[PDB]
């Protein structure tokens, strides 16, 4: 709901035109079972979750934002360090779980179209190729394990292709 | 030994020709013309021709020694349950067994205690009557056979009672 | 919404015997009885959602167990209900279905009846999580699941020896094609973020690399092929009703089963098209040739189908993902009878597990026989004995493509050999005068054996009505050449068994004939034990016992430390005995010290 | 000559003078520890122990991260062009060279 | 009838039945700890408002025991 | 190993010297066999038997590595090459990859788009 | 809230009668092991520290808990031994193992290099002691020497290192302090310190080179099979590789190279000879050489995947190895000696132990997921990222995984059993809950692995 895209609605209606037979072996066991333990178990979800009445709210999400980047503040001191190598590996588990939504949407299209597979879709498939190059570059992916002090390094690397490429040109 | 050799090679000569050829009519045909060329040089006893023959019994056998041969069910290695389908129960488990599991049948139980028994007196008696056959080394090939017919059990007593059932 | 909800039934019945196995509630005798329940009920279950598919319907489901959260992924334990996948499940149950009621007649009154049964269902549920394998880590839990649980069926009979050997190879082959299987994993996270089998159909990589060191290495261990086959001769030892799940649903589809899932990959590639068929290629008349010398109940089975996965093999070479799980299907209904049909025998006649002492006829046992005849007759291209449905589709297809054209000859000449080794169950044991195997031998029929093999004849028979007709097809083969391609399908089985016929009486009804000691046969086993059972274990443990353990790992990366010790006790020696005695000598050498200090030492 | 070298002998407890046991020696020691405090720690460390793991203490972020990740994605989507990645932690920095 | 192979048997089942009545005698908490799911509400989505950011329990969702 | 033939039965002769041969190898498997006879043919017992011969076939792995080695010869050479030696070969295998991987990140890129693990 | 209570079990093992003993010290200890679950598994993004800087938090260390997990179990297959022997002896090599715990649980705890230092050498010591008596078999002292001259001749070079960069780049202690430290600019002078940080954890965790120390320390027992468990944690008490590579030395990688070359080699090799070996447990101390080698591999590449793989190994691998010297000690209390041929018999003889036997063997190989597939394939899918030649001589090794465990069940499951006539009873109920207590904590860790990998997990 509301983050995930995936289809905007179904069709899936029945004709049954053709044969007159038992009707449909697929719509008579359909039609059985919602009744026989189906309904039961509507029944006993519904008793459950009237019976709790009382609930929590609950904070849930925490804020917590900014206090000063990691390239704002230099020289080994641990009073000005510690709160912003905190702030990166913040947002490096967060973008950990930002790709995993967005490789969700690719898992979403593959299975709702099948017979299409590459033929449609394509917002999904610009959206993981853009995300992931950026992932590649800026948060590691190449510079060894996770670190604060390496990524300022690894960011510089970047900029420095830019800077002599332009240059040229 | 010489006559050994000969029935030895002759047993396993019959077993291998039934997997060349496939029924038992012709299996017949072909065991008459073996015995013909065997009893040709079986009249006379030789030193030299005999041996040279032992030898000679390798060849044309050896030419046609691989077409898979038949060792039918349960035998001494070669294929098809060799020590399978008998998992056994060693004899040195059923005295382990525990109480109350040892109390249901007791008809196994005290039989069994009985012959322990029996066993345990003998082994004075079977210790000294090994160590009086003349050899005077340790033995000779085999074991040897018991002379008192009062006190009974030749030698091993364990070997041949209790050993497995299918 | 009843799509999803039915799928996890199935599932779930086939662990309650396993729930219900540490204790919990008391079954003598009846827990034999309690699997043939569990699975009776399994197969109406399944019957529902397939009728479903025919209709409309196709649905995937997560259990929400994501075990992994690592580096941008996920991985719950996904069911796929898809095609492949979904029309496999009712045919795999209802092979068991036999096979269970089979196992009540077989392997009677043994102290290890209960554990017999345990390892069954085990081998039908890891089997089941391949099937419904979404997530290639989901993949490595049925694919490696099956293969293991393979050591406690094949090596079941607890033999001193012989027994273990086939027991140790059935892994140790499956591990070295599980080389490529794992690099198969290693190269789809690094160049795929998504790791799962949903990623493949949508920015699919041209790369060689992927499928043929991966899946068709995965496809030599297991499922038998050319690379690596002497384990399937060798898993007869085991009791029959083993030998009949490991060569006809279960471990036999293992290997094709990973290469019809995978089907954007094979059609997109050129150089995959020509290697599978190529290595398909050798796999059609190098392992049907052994099933012709090989003279024993058991395994001329063993090797028929290798002979089969010649032609499973083709299908991916020839790019029909439709047409390949069509013939594994009808390959579950041939050889669910064949193997214990011919089982039969074995337990009625004492023990004999040879053709040749064998003299089974047509006229002594009357229910055994019949489905000897239609079972052998299926294998080969027969118009309406389930041949034509799942046989003669794939040669008719092979004809027309731009692929090789020495492996189309090849497969043409298997097609043709499989008419030798099914009438060598007939004409060889069943047919003509009995080879009488043992004096007074006693053959009977038991009421668990006639419900187990008049219900085969149902699944063997109506094959080719339901599953053909049902399954929707993609682009229609049949069109031309209609005595080159069309009729040389059922030609090569009408001369392939006039020629079988002629040259196996001609040796049998001879009387004086004399067979020929000197011949040319590389065909008694295809020289793999020569290789893989003499030279192979050897070089591995003639380096590791000539080298490494003789000269390495116990000598010269040991020779550091004792190094610093015979070359550190020679020079304690040079202190402790030297000198001795005598304040004199002492006070010698003290002499120089000073002596050192000022000229050797520049210091003042 | 050995002298006093000689005195090795084997010793089992197995179910002579024991009945069944484990413990060596005496039965009311064996029942009171082999069977008692011996599965007690079988009763709180596994049985009760189980509940803990990984699973209800939340455990480094695992189920923190989905809630927090997922208002991130629907806020940037409607405002921004850019998906989450772009210039990590990146606001104008002095120079490189 | 006869007496058969013989195994120790009385030493290896009393293993299984002390094992198991360890497992049930803390089976109950297991039989607790599903009726804590059914009894009492787990947890439900919902956003936080400026009042109170931990109490009791600062961030849980699922189960009654996690809090 | 494997001759021509395989040997099974090949080259027996009955001779003098070959009548006593055999006389002297059942002279030492009958003297072993008695003194296992007399241990295994008594209840009183109750253990595992420690066989002198079984001992010295583990003693000869476990044991046994520096009385020996002594004569080092040139064969302790060709073993060390055999050791040391592979270790060195995949030194000029692995270094070869990697300096083929190496240039491509910086000029010419090969590495794919949608990668991100590790 | 860790250290105290283990220290008060020095008191209660002296003070407490002759006839108890073993009920006081098995019991106390289960009670402090589920505490530790408790407490040390809450964290955030970066593992905030615990206290003052003597016992610190866990970061990457659920490695812990296996410890506190053996801290009873290395108490209960040691009870078939030393009851023949004085009241007196008995109390002192219990509190040796406390002794052991108490080192132990400080070296994973403090968050150190300096002070742990003196910790990491300081578990030597009470192993030793432990080593050189109660050894059935002779040569106690040709592997009670070789056990300190391997170690203490690679790690006494650590004060020459570690001392080193403290006197230059500030201080090493906190490790959350530890991001002083620049880049090393890769010269010949450079060469040593590298070498002299890694060769105290080249030895402890065995190579290809320098790994005769870890073989002589098992085949000659120390007591019964309780004692070899210890030998296991002092495997993966040589757990500072993740710490030194990652912080020390970020930029030299290039030196590591020819040391994964030899690690390399430390699988084909060592796996050879753990084949046609004739000791039962020195076919677990070849098998352990090549499983912890894994993990050497893992942390020379420095790829985030990697050390996913390498923290799962190590409690893996901390589970399983000592499940299978407890199926060892089970043998070697029955047939008194440790011959794989002569001791041949399953399931006939030993009807349930039979069945742990197949669980512990197979948990070597990859199977569903356990902790070893998540230990092994994870390193195996981070060797591709470093170099694409790697899988064809990992792959290999992946077939000799199965003739450990195979080739163990094998050589045991004929029913034989002629020459033997002991081992009445199959196992007692305490030898039954010692295979219990190692697979189930492994079977628990299937629904959740994510305490048993968690570096940034």
């Amino acid at each position: 709901x509301x983050x995930x895209x995936x289809x905007x609605x179904x069709x899936x209606x029945x004709x049954x035109x053709x044969x007159x037979x038992x009707x449909x072996x697929x719509x008579x066991x359909x039609x059985x079972x919602x009744x026989x333990x189906x309904x039961x178990x509507x029944x006993x979800x519904x008793x459950x979750x009237x019976x709790x009445x009382x609930x929590x709210x609950x904070x849930x999400x925490x804020x917590x934002x900014x206090x000063x980047x990691x390239x704002x503040c230099q020289e080994k001191d641990v009073l000005c360090m510690f709160e912003a190598e905190m702030q990166w590996r913040r947002d490096y588990k967060v973008d950990q779980e930002i790709v995993n939504i967005i490789q969700e949407r690719l898992k979403a299209c593959q299975q709702r179209e099948g017979e299409s597979h590459r033929q449609n879709c394509a917002k999904e498939l610009e959206q993981f190729t853009q995300v992931v190059k950026a992932y590649q570059d800026r948060y590691x992916x190449x510079x060894x394990x996770x670190x604060x002090x390496x990524x300022x390094x690894x960011x510089x690397x970047x900029x420095x292709x830019x800077x002599x490429x332009x240059x040229x040109x | 030994t010489h006559q050994q050799k000969v029935l030895r090679l002759y047993k396993r000569a019959l077993r291998h020709l039934e997997s060349w050829c496939i029924h038992r009519d012709k299996y017949r045909y072909f065991a008459c013309l073996l015995r013909a060329r065997f009893d040709e040089h079986k009249n006379e006893k030789d030193m030299v021709k005999a041996t040279q023959l032992l030898r000679e019994a390798e060849e044309e056998f050896w030419h046609g020694q691989h077409p898979q041969p038949y060792i039918f069910p349960e035998s001494p290695g070669g294929t098809s349950y060799e020590r399978y389908e008998c998992y056994k129960v060693p004899e040195w488990c059923l005295d382990d067994w525990h109480p109350s599991e040892k109390a249901m049948y007791p008809d196994y139980f005290a039989k069994r205690e009985q012959w322990k028994k029996l066993r345990r007196e003998s082994w004075e008696r079977e210790v000294x009557x090994x160590x009086x056959x003349x050899x005077x080394x340790x033995x000779x090939x085999x074991x040897x056979x018991x002379x008192x017919x009062x006190x009974x059990x030749x030698x091993x007593x364990x070997x041949x009672x209790x050993x497995x059932x299918x | 919404n009843m799509f999803s909800s039915l799928s996890l039934v199935t599932l779930l019945l086939l662990t309650m015997p396993i729930m219900m196995m540490s204790f919990n509630t008391y079954k003598p005798s009846n827990y034999p009885l309690y699997v043939k329940t569990a699975i009776s009920y399994a197969f109406i279950t399944s019957m529902i959602p397939t009728m479903m598919f025919i209709h409309s319907g196709q649905e995937l489901i997560i259990s929400n167990w994501h075990w992994l959260t690592i580096q941008t992924l996920k991985l719950s334990l996904s069911f796929k209900m898809d095609y492949f996948s979904m029309m496999f499940i009712p045919v795999a149950l209802f092979v068991t279905w036999s096979i269970m009621e089979f196992s009540m007649w077989y392997m009677y009154s043994d102290p290890n009846i209960n554990k017999f049964f345990k390892y069954l269902l085990l081998f039908l549920i890891t089997m089941l999580i391949l099937v419904t394998a979404n997530n290639l880590f989901q993949l490595f839990i049925g694919w490696e699941g099956v293969g293991i649980m393979s050591f406690l069926l094949i090596g079941w009979w607890y033999g001193r020896a012989d027994a273990n050997t086939a027991a140790l190879q059935a892994i140790l082959y499956n591990r070295i094609g599980d080389i490529g299987f794992i690099l198969a994993m290693a190269w789809f996270l690094t160049n795929l973020n998504t790791w799962d089998l949903q990623q493949i159909f949508m920015l699919n990589p041209s790369d060689s690399n992927m499928p043929l060191i991966g899946l068709a290495l995965a496809a030599t261990g297991k499922s038998a092929q050319f690379g690596l086959h002497p384990w399937l001769p060798s898993a007869m030892e085991g009791p029959t009703p083993v030998s009949a799940l490991l060569h006809s649903s279960t471990m036999v589809v293992a290997g094709i089963f990973l290469l019809i899932r995978f089907y954007p990959l094979t059609e997109n590639n050129k150089y995959i098209q020509s290697i599978t068929l190529c290595l398909g290629a050798i796999t059609t008349l190098f392992t049907a040739m052994c099933a012709l010398t090989q003279n024993d109940i058991k395994k001329i089975i063993a090797f028929s189908t290798s002979s089969q996965l010649g032609l499973m093999m083709v299908t991916i070479g020839i790019n029909q993902p439709y047409l390949a799980f069509l013939h594994i299907c009808t390959h579950a209904f041939f050889k669910a009878m064949l193997f214990m049909c011919s089982g039969s025998i074995i337990h009625s006649l004492n023990d004999e597990q040879d053709i040749r002492k064998m003299g089974g006829l047509f006229k002594a046992m009357p229910f055994t026989t019949t489905a000897l005849i239609v079972g052998s007759l299926a294998l080969t291209g027969m118009p309406f004995l389930t041949g034509f449905y799942s046989k003669d589709l794939i040669i008719e297809a092979a004809n027309t493509s731009y692929t090789n054209a020495w492996a189309l000859l090849m497969t043409l000449i298997a097609t043709s050999f499989t008419a030798i080794y099914s009438t060598r169950i007939i004409f060889f044991a069943l047919l003509g005068q009995p080879r009488f195997p043992t004096l007074v031998n006693i053959n009977e029929n038991n009421p668990l054996l006639i419900n187990s093999i008049k219900r085969l004849l149902i699944g063997s028979l109506f094959a080719g009505y339901i599953i053909s007709n049902n399954i929707p097809p993609t682009t229609i083969p049949q069109m031309t050449m209609p005595y080159y391609l069309k009729t040389t399908a059922l030609i090569v089985t009408i001369l392939g068994f006039i020629l079988a016929l002629e040259i196996s009486n001609m040796t049998k009804n001879l009387k004086y004939h004399y067979p020929s000691n000197a011949f040319k046969f590389s065909t008694l086993l295809g020289y793999f034990p020569t290789i893989m059972h003499r030279l192979a274990p050897y070089m591995n443990l003639s380096m590791s016992q000539k080298s490494a353990s003789s000269l390495l790992d116990l000598i010269w990366l040991e020779a550091i430390l004792p190094k610093t010790i015979s070359l550190a006790q020679m020079k304690a020696s040079t202190l402790v005995t030297n000198q001795k005695g005598l304040i004199k000598l002492y006070f010698l050498s003290f002499l120089i010290t000073i002596l050192i200090s000022m000229i050797l030492f520049n210091f003042h | 000559r050995w002298q006093e070298d000689p005195e090795p002998e084997d010793e089992n407890l197995y179910e002579k003078n024991p009945d069944s046991h484990g413990y060596d020696k005496d039965p009311a020691v064996d029942i009171w520890n082999m069977r008692v405090v011996f599965f007690f720690g079988f009763s709180i460390v596994l049985v009760l122990g189980s509940t803990f793991v990984a699973y209800l203490p939340d455990y480094r972020m695992q189920e923190w991260a989905r809630r927090e990740a997922e208002r991130l994605v629907k806020y940037r989507e409607a405002h921004g062009l850019p998906i989450m990645e772009s210039n990590c932690f990146d606001p104008s920095k002095i120079q490189l060279p | 009838r006869l007496f058969i192979i013989k195994p120790s048997g009385f030493y290896d089942k009393r293993f299984l039945k002390l094992l198991r009545f360890y497992i049930l005698l803390t089976g109950i908490p297991v039989a607790i700890g599903i009726t804590l799911i059914n009894v009492x509400x787990x947890x439900x989505x919902x956003x936080x408002x400026x009042x109170x950011x931990x109490x009791x329990x600062x961030x849980x969702x699922x189960x009654x025991x996690x809090x | 190993x494997x001759x021509x033939x395989x040997x099974x039965x090949x080259x027996x002769x009955x001779x003098x010297x070959x009548x006593x041969x055999q006389a002297e190898r059942l002279a030492i498997r009958s003297r072993l066999k008695r003194e296992y006879q007399l241990q295994y043919y008594d209840p009183s017992r109750r253990g595992v038997i420690e066989d002198p011969a079984l001992v010295r076939w583990t003693y000869a792995r476990s044991a046994n590595i520096y009385p020996n080695f002594r004569p080092n010869t040139k064969t302790s050479l060709l073993g060390a090459l055999f050791g040391i030696g592979p270790l060195v070969f995949w030194y000029y295998v692995f270094k070869t990859d990697r300096d083929r991987k190496e240039k491509l990140i910086q000029e010419g890129k090969l590495d794919r788009t949608f990668n991100i693990s590790y | 809230k860790y250290i105290i209570p283990t220290i008060m079990l020095m008191p209660l093992t002296w003070l407490s009668k002759n006839n108890m003993i073993w009920v006081n010290s098995t019991a106390h200890s289960l009670l402090i092991s589920f505490t530790s679950l408790l407490l040390m598994n809450q964290f955030g993004d970066n593992s905030l520290n615990f206290s003052l800087l003597f016992f610190s938090d866990s970061l990457s260390t659920p490695l812990l808990i296996l410890t506190m997990w053996l801290l009873p179990l290395m108490l209960m297959a040691s009870q078939h031994h030393l009851s023949k022997e004085n009241l007196t002896r008995k109390k002192l090599f219990i509190t040796m193992l406390i002794s052991l715990q108490l080192f132990l649980i400080m070296t994973f705890t403090a968050m150190e290099l300096i002070l742990f230092y003196i910790l990491f050498e300081a578990t030597l010591v009470p192993t030793l002691i432990i080593i050189t008596r109660w050894g059935n078999q002779t040569e106690r002292l040709n592997a009670g020497l070789y056990f300190l001259f391997y170690t203490l001749a690679g790690s006494l070079p650590l004060l020459v290192a570690l001392i080193y960069i403290q006197n230059t780049v500030g201080s090493l202690n906190f490790l959350m302090l530890q991001y002083w430290v620049q880049p090393v600019h890769n010269s010949w002078s450079n060469v040593f310190m590298w070498l002299a940080c890694m060769m105290a954890f080249m030895v402890k965790m065995p190579l290809y080179g320098l790994h005769l120390w870890l073989p002589k320390a098992h085949v000659e027992a120390p007591i019964a099979g309780s004692m070899v468990l210890a030998a296991v944690l002092l495997k993966l008490g040589g757990y500072g590789m993740l710490r030194i590579t990652l912080i020390l030395n970020p930029m030299t990688d290039f030196m590591a190279y020819p040391f994964i070359m030899l690690s390399l080699w430390g699988m084909i090799m060592t796996s050879s000879i753990c084949l046609r070996q004739t000791d039962l447990k020195s076919l677990i101390a070849y098998s352990s050489v090549s499983h912890m080698a894994l993990v050497i591999v893992a942390i020379l590449i420095q790829t985030p995947w990697s050390y996913m793989g390498a923290t799962a190994l190590m409690i893996a691998h901390g589970l399983t190895s000592s499940m299978l010297f407890c199926l060892a000690n089970s043998n070697y209390e029955r047939i008194h000696s440790r011959t794989m041929i002569l001791a041949r018999g399953l399931q006939t003889l030993l009807p349930l132990m039979a069945t742990w036997w197949l669980l512990a063997s197979l948990t070597n190989l990859a199977l569903p997921p356990t902790i070893n597939l998540i230990g092994e394939l994870f390193v195996v899918m981070s060797t591709f990222s470093w170099s694409n030649i790697t899988i064809i001589l990992m792959g290999v090794n992946m077939v000799i995984t199965a003739l450990y465990s195979l080739y163990m069940l094998i050589m045991t499951q004929r029913g034989k059993y002629t020459y033997h006539i002991n081992n009445i009873s199959p196992s007692f109920t305490r030898e039954n809950a010692l295979m219990s207590l190692h697979i189930l904590p492994l079977l628990l860790l299937t629904l959740n692995p994510k305490i048993i990998l968690g570096p940034l997990y």
